DNA sequence: TTTTTCGTAGCTGAGGCCCTCAGCTACGTTTTCTT
DNA sequence: TTTTTCGTAGCTGAGGGCCTCAGCTACGTTTTCTT
């Protein structure tokens, strides 16, 4: 089991509550919890299935280089970028 | 537009939360506690094995439904923290499990093997040769009084026996009652999650929580009662909260939620018999059971 | 045996009695002694005191859909009576007792005795035939285009209208039948004909009475061809359950079915 | 070293960049990283010192009951609440 | 209104990041890489021990200042990945450390003790009794050729010696890039510990002498085997994959965590304590602020 | 030690030469052979090619504030020349060499020779006396109310205006002095009078020339009593550094100080 | 006796918070070390 | 020879994205198990 963070934007109330089933919402659209791998994947399929027009990013603790990994769904001005294996965030121009 | 809601394994959950002072509703499909002033408090219901409803709570239909769908046991408790009522999915999801338990319970010799295993797990050694179940119960009575005396002397708490009033006793009895209540909560949760009936027991019988009493009695003095004595000696004004915190800590440190289902499975396994296969004359399952991320006893999709 | 359905209001305790309360004041007085079972329909809210009283007198609370067309949660989960569950289980575990129960189910289902002692698989065949015949008969009586029973357990929308209706009706029926089984104090998972499902016994009992009422109405509504078929079938089933005391007469049937084991019932 | 999440709102650009020194910003005001205890305390005094009129919540992975802990600075409609030692979030009315 | 910015320990950091194709600026006090189209990419500079600037990058004054203040080493590399230049805080923050190193380096017998320790750590056993530094360096030459041959046959890569033109074959290109990464983090570590990269014991009289010493201690334990692995994989563009491989080998063998203790141990073999301030000296008028970072980096 | 200060533009390479580029085109041609050291003032941006060239010819890049009133980063960190650092260190490590150096420093402070051979701590006493005396002298020459040297190393805003001015001036001076020390190729941390501070040697050298220019300017500005004293002092120090070649004349002084060890310099 | 009453989801428009940026001005600075 | 040129922080008003809610309508439902 490892720490999980889900950040949603412009997402239906359905998904907001659905995430609130397992995770603690500390700010609007920002959910925190602690889950196993398999549960994390199920939550991800929930997000992919219910996000609709919205966009979501999910980050979780690992024993990798940076201590965590993250993946996204939908379009956002801030999008992940690869630098020789290190994943950072690119901020696109308007 | 819609995706099913399912339970997650019990080992992956927080043991319990106590809710008091408010109405419990569902908002956007989430379990929520609302007080008189309008303050909302979301409760990650799926991430909890057991929800304790104290006096002054009022639960909506939708909330009970939701709690059942994610396989979270709702437990209504009175003051001094005793279990009063419970709500959850109507029953076990697997026929073979329930028939396994019942077959074990109905046959005296199998029953005896199971009880003997319970005794071995509880005390740390084999029960004496050729004893009936009631004689084992006698041995257990003796050892239990010895254990109460021992804890009473280790923590230095005056002990005049187990005593309670139905609406009280000394601090230590109140503490024991609340702690034991928490244990029965998570144990009933575990028994239901594993897919068995809380009513069908081996040592205790003919009671609505017989199996709960059996399994809980196996680890009670390993877990909740010492902590009850610790808190008793601390002499607090209102024991129940301190007992709740202490029980959560002891459950977490000794990995109770992780070991409860294997404990049950092992106990029953001591009968040396396999869960009965479906009769060959039976009608085949027309629609296959959906694969589940949760425990075997909870319903899915 | 007695039970009451409560709807739209809060269940509280006044003077040691169960009370249903709305904005207009006390809506329903329920003396504690008069009910073994309380069915909470949607729009209900349970006070702690009500639950406490229910525990004190050992009353079963069951959270249900309307008219019991859906069962969602139950108090006393797993069943509150050892003797009932063990009665059912003993019946299911013993080859010949089970055999008697199955034979009774098939006879009630065919209406008067099943053949001397044809085997069980053969009875399943004969009734498969009977069921197809019944589908055809209802199809001609209600005059509905029928190309057989066909449905996709993963996509609700690809069968024809009549199959949707049939599915929704049977769904509701499974609801009230589960309600009745819980009220009787038995486990829905432990069946005699059906096994290996959370509701095997529910299917066993439901298949007995399936064709008397709700499947015909599935056909009726199918011919009416409304905008929202499944919903109209659900509502119609609700009405049928309310008017014809379905849940109330389901319990004697269950008890009879089990009684066919020629083993003695509890209290 | 453990996983860290910082969520800022209505906070000066000074603090935004300052956090960007150590943490990865995956959404506006949402920073993720992996730090030791002492560094986390330092970041916290940076937040307490630079947040001004804004409000911040910081959550980090632990070996506690829920797998993580969190603390806040400044006023927010969503505020932490204690239930027998379990810390949840209360959402205050307008 | 303002709070100081300080370095964090090297062990707590990611080893390195390679930046290319863009201008590096400061926005709201943060290190940022901006490309031709306006795409911003924030780089957690404080969380990184070493930043590699590839061709086509242009670094602002503010950015260099910022990188120094959080004690992140900037390293300009050419392609084939070779280190070219470096930038960081002007020097060690502790007098006694530098005087310790210099005293060790200046005295032959102390120098010899340090070199002998280096040899023991590198090869896994004591150097033979009664040897000068040049004779130890001879022994090291022999063993090094032996190691190249051994790796060449274990990974099955054709080996015709260490060769490059200021071009070489794949294994040599890989070795050059990997070694470059190692020199990066090692220089970072040496500066963080508070020592001078120019003052070495085995290699001397070169701007990165001490870097060569320390790096040579762990080089064949770490970066060169990985160079051979990649060499046998035979990629189009060796350098990126060498980078990934080096990052992985650094994290797995906890290099950043062990580099400063390794240095401290190496010097400690001199059996001497870092010199105390002279009693005639002027007392420190304003006390050094306590730091969360390493001893060699400046604070507040 | 030839050097150039570059400001407001990008440093690139054209035809193997260092070039400073604006919107207006090439602003400054720098032949690679003519500079040992390039000081980058605020508003500069360094191209990769420039750095590569600087490495090829071994040119020191130093990121500085204006006129060198602040030092922020240095290429070749820790120093690029072993022999320089070892010269300095050997001087610092040996008791008698160190003593020769300290005595030379004090003689430069006093004008010409400190007393023949009475101890160092005692010289520090004399220098304290003389420093306070100088504060008083400047205070009376420029007519500034003087209640002694007072400042709070943690709160800049507590002392009087003149103390702020003095502190800011000495700050700038520490800037250019560090610049000069880096240009000479020595370590700022290794001092002879001051020790145990990252800039001990900087303090050593700076205290020699502190009172000739910038402290008097601190007093002048103090009496002018402007809105922003510290800023006016910084700008004034910048101007003084540019007009009077302070950094250029600092290096011979340093080399002289060290030369007093009567040990021979490198190349 | 003619008792529509409760809890929750979907939808939409109003209000408001706050992120993002263009455009303008001011700046090269967060210091002190023989108090 | 009269060459103000570059990079970055603070400020403010405009634009806009999205969270939050009041107020209204519709609803009790996410099913099938002898195909
Ligand atoms: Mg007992
Ligand atoms: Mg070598």
């Amino acid at each position: 089991m490892s720490m999980l963070v889900v950040v949603t934007e412009n997402v239906p109330p359905r998904l907001r509550g659905r995430l609130a089933i397992w995770l603690l919402e500390v700010r609007a659209g920002v959910y925190v919890g602690d889950v196993s791998a398999k549960i994390r994947e199920m939550i991800w399929e929930q997000i992919a299935g219910l996000a609709e027009e919205g966009n979501v990013v999910m980050a979780w603790a690992t024993n990798t280089e940076t201590g965590f990994e993250f993946q996204t769904f939908g379009l956002n001005r801030r999008t992940p970028v690869d630098l020789d294996g290190l994943r950072l965030v690119s901020f696109l121009p308007v | 537009t819609w995706l099913p809601l399912n339970p997650i394994p019990l080992k992956d959950r927080v043991s319990m939360i106590f809710l008091q002072y408010g109405q419990i509703d569902v908002i956007d499909g989430a379990f929520v506690l609302i007080d008189k002033t309008g303050i909302r408090t979301h409760i990650p219901v799926g991430s909890v094995a057991c929800i304790m409803l104290e006096p002054g709570t009022r639960v909506s239909h939708a909330a009970v439904r939701l709690a059942a769908q994610v396989g979270t046991l709702l437990v209504w408790v009175g003051e001094a923290g005793v279990r009063v009522y419970a709500s959850g999915q109507p029953g076990g999801a697997r026929s073979d499990k329930l028939l396994y338990q019942a077959k074990l319970a109905l046959d005296e010799d199998l029953r005896l093997k199971v009880v003997r295993k319970m005794f071995e797990l509880r005390f740390g050694e084999p029960a004496p040769a050729r004893r009936s179940v009631e004689q084992l119960r006698g041995i257990e009575g003796s050892r239990v009084r010895a254990t109460y005396a021992l804890l009473a002397k280790q923590y230095g708490v005056t002990w005049n026996g187990r005593r309670y009033d139905p609406k009280k006793g000394d601090t230590i009895n109140q503490c024991i009652s609340a702690a034991t209540s928490c244990l029965y909560g998570v144990t009933e949760a575990a028994i239901l999650a594993a897919g068995y009936a809380p009513a069908i027991g081996f040592v205790h019988t003919g009671k609505p929580l017989s199996f709960v009493y059996d399994i809980a009695d196996i680890i009670k003095f390993d877990t909740v009662v010492p902590k009850a004595f610790e808190i008793a000696r601390r002499n607090p004004g209102e024991p129940d909260r301190e007992v709740r915190l202490a029980c959560r800590d002891i459950f977490r440190s000794s990995k109770t939620l992780a070991k409860l289902i294997p404990l049950i499975e092992d106990v029953l396994a001591a009968g040396e018999i396999q869960p009965p296969a479906p009769p060959e004359d039976a009608q085949p399952v027309a629609i296959p059971l959906p694969v589940s991320l949760g425990d075997a006893g909870h319903r899915s999709s």
